[PDB]
C-alpha cells in the first residue's frame, strides 16, 4: 500500500496474509480476505503448490494470541483465468479448519458508482522501491471511470474496476494482490494488478460479476 | 524441463510481470494458464509472469 497509513491493530479483522509455497525456491505472499469461516477470497495469480493463511495479524512478524494460522486444503482458481489478459483474477481458498470468529478475526460482508471513495488494506510494498510492510496498511482511493484505465490494453469494465486517482501517488501495489476494496463497508473489488511503476489507477476484480461463481463454490463445499 | 533462458531483454509493464535481460535463466513454476508463464529468475530470485515467446529451454538448445 502506497500513500496510506498503518491500520489500528485488528481493526480489519477479515484481512488474510497468504504465504504461498512455489514449485521452486522461497514462498511468495499476497493478501486475501475471509468470507466464510473456512473460505478466503484472493487473486488467482496468488496460486501455488500450497498456501498457509494467517488471520488475526497486524505485524506479520510478531505472533500474537489473535493469530489463526490455517492451511489451505483446496484452491478454486477461476477456470477462465488467463495470464495474458489477467481476466478473472479471482480464487477461493478452502481452509483445512474453520476460523474462530473473534473480535480480531471475522468475515467481510458483501452488498458501485465512479467517484466514490473506497479503502484497501495490505502488507504490500509502501513504494515502488520499498519493501513490503510488516504492519497492515490501508489507503483511501477513488473509484475511477473506466476510461481512466484505457492504457491497460486488456481492461474490461464488466469484469474490473479502475481504482486510484492518477494525479496522486496513493495506490495498491506489489504484495497487496488479493486484498479487498471496500466501499461503504462492503466488498466491491479485489486487488489484481497495475503498472510496474505504481502510477494509479490500478485494476481490481469487480466482485459483483463473480457472485454467481462464488456462490456455486460455497454451496458445493 | 523447467529450466529456461531469456532470448531477449524485456521491461515489465504490469507489476505481476518480471523484467529480465537476454541470457537470464528461470525456473518455470507454471506454464500458464495462457501465454505468460509464472517463473522464478535465477538471477534475482523474484517470481512473476514472463512472456513464453521470450524464452527457450536451456537443456535442448545447446
Amino acid at each position: 500500500i502506497i500513500g496510506g497509513t498503518e491500520c489500528k491493530p485488528h481493526s480489519r479483522p477479515y484481512m488474510a496474509y497468504l504465504e504461498i509455497v512455489t514449485s521452486n525456491g522461497p514462498s511468495k505472499f499476497c493478501g486475501g480476505f475471509l468470507i466464510r469461516r473456512n473460505f478466503v477470497l484472493t487473486a488467482a495469480h496468488c496460486a501455488g503448490r500450497s498456501i498457509t493463511v494467517t488471520l488475526g495479524a497486524h505485524n506479520i512478524t510478531e505472533e500474537e494470541d489473535t493469530w489463526q494460522k490455517l492451511e489451505v486444503i483446496k484452491q478454486f482458481r477461476h477456470p477462465k483465468y488467463n495470464t495474458s489478459t489477467l481476466h478473472h483474477d479471482i480464487m477461493l481458498l478452502k481452509l483445512k479448519e474453520k476460523a474462530s470468529l473473534t473480535l480480531a478475526v471475522g468475515t467481510l460482508p458483501f452488498p458501485v458508482p465512479p467517484g466514490r471513495m473506497c479503502r484497501v488494506a495490505g502488507w504490500g510494498r509502501t513504494g515502488v522501491l520499498k519493501p513490503g510492510s510488516d504492519t497492515l496498511q490501508e489507503v483511501k482511493l477513488r473509484l475511477m471511470d473506466p476510461q481512466a484505465c484505457s492504457h491497460f490494453r486488456d481492461f474490461d469494465h464488466n469484469l474490473q474496476l479502475c481504482v486510484g486517482n492518477p494525479r496522486k501517488t496513493k495506490s495498491a501495489f506489489k504484495g497487496d494482490s488479493g486484498g479487498p476494496l471496500l466501499c461503504a463497508g462492503v466488498a466491491q473489488g479485489i486487488v489484481s494488478y497495475g503498472r510496474s511503476d505504481a502510477k494509479p489507477p490500478a485494476v481490481f476484480t469487480r466482485i459483483s460479476h463473480y457472485r454467481p461463481w462464488i456462490n456455486q463454490i460455497l454451496q458445493a463445499n | 524441463v523447467t529450466l529456461f533462458v531469456a532470448l531477449y531483454d524485456y521491461n515489465a509493464t504490469r507489476w505481476t510481470d518480471l523484467s529480465f535481460h537476454k541470457g537470464e535463466k528461470f525456473q518455470i513454476l507454471e506454464f500458464g494458464p495462457g501465454d505468460w508463464w509464472e517463473a522464478r529468475s535465477l538471477t534475482t530470485g523474484e517470481t512473476g509472469y514472463i512472456p513464453s515467446n521470450y524464452v527457450a529451454p536451456v537443456d535442448s538448445i545447446q
